[PDB]
């Protein structure tokens, strides 16, 4: 019953154009987990929205939900050489505690790093 | 080189100069916030510091992604009237890069993987060149 937050950044990188295909591919991923619970952070397919924009995932520990949906993540980065995916991880415990200005960025900052790529 | 008489200065498309030139910049480089100024934390910077190797170039808006900056927040040492300013690059190693592209053209690096070359050969690169 302890809530990890999965704090992921997706960025643009430039060298390489991004195939409207892989924008499809990442929102699909990221829309999969949102619910009417966080509307927000709903993944559309323009630039503005996949492209340098922080989004913070509740999951809940011992479930095995958030280490597939991270690998999946991975493996979307590894493919697409030109889009580059940020995993961080913080405890709610912690994250709810954070001033809400600009938390995603302080999340990044105080949790733990899964996975630059 | 006036800082090690016997040694010659040399070489800007190297890793170390090309890092104190990034250095300089992230280190003199100021927010100021309407109101006053401050420069950035160390988690800020620590943020910032690998992105002009990991991106193509940082730029300033770009930098405004990464630190979740939020408009009301601006850059000082930046022309804010014109338009769309802040495409403006803020660093772009262009010596890394450039070895970089050239072994990805050939087919010597998987393109987005990090140069592994050590500092010391990448500065031996910029000199010889």
């Amino acid at each position: 019953s302890m809530f990890k937050r999965a704090i992921i950044f997706t960025s643009f990188n430039g060298f390489e154009k991004v195939s409207r295909t892989e924008k499809r591919r990442l929102a699909k991923i990221i829309n999969a987990r949102v619910s009417i619970i966080d509307e927000y952070l709903r993944a559309k397919d323009t630039n503005a929205s996949l492209d340098g924009q922080y989004r913070a995932f509740l999951f809940n520990d011992e479930s095995p939900a958030m280490t597939e949906f991270l690998a999946k993540l991975k493996a979307f980065a590894e493919s697409c050489t030109g889009i580059s995916i940020d995993a961080w991880e913080i405890e709610e415990s912690e994250y709810v505690r954070l001033p809400v200005e600009r938390r995603d960025f302080l999340a990044a900052a105080n949790g733990k790093e899964i996975f630059k790529i | 080189c006036t800082f090690e008489p016997a040694e010659p200065k040399a070489a800007k498309n190297t890793y170390t100069a090309e890092r104190f030139i990034w250095l300089t910049k992230l280190n003199n480089l100021r927010i100021l916030e309407q109101g006053s100024e401050r420069p950035l934390t160390d988690t800020e910077r620590a943020t910032l510091m690998d992105e002009p190797y990991r991106k193509s170039k940082l730029t300033y808006a770009q930098a405004r992604k990464l630190l979740g900056l939020e408009d009301t927040a601006f850059f000082k040492g930046l022309r804010y009237g014109k338009d769309n300013a802040e495409a403006s690059t803020l660093m772009e190693m262009k010596a890394y890069h450039a070895i970089s592209r050239a072994l990805e053209k050939e087919g010597l690096k998987d393109k987005k993987s990090p140069l592994n070359l050590s500092p010391e050969l990448q500065d031996e690169i910029g000199t010889a060149f």
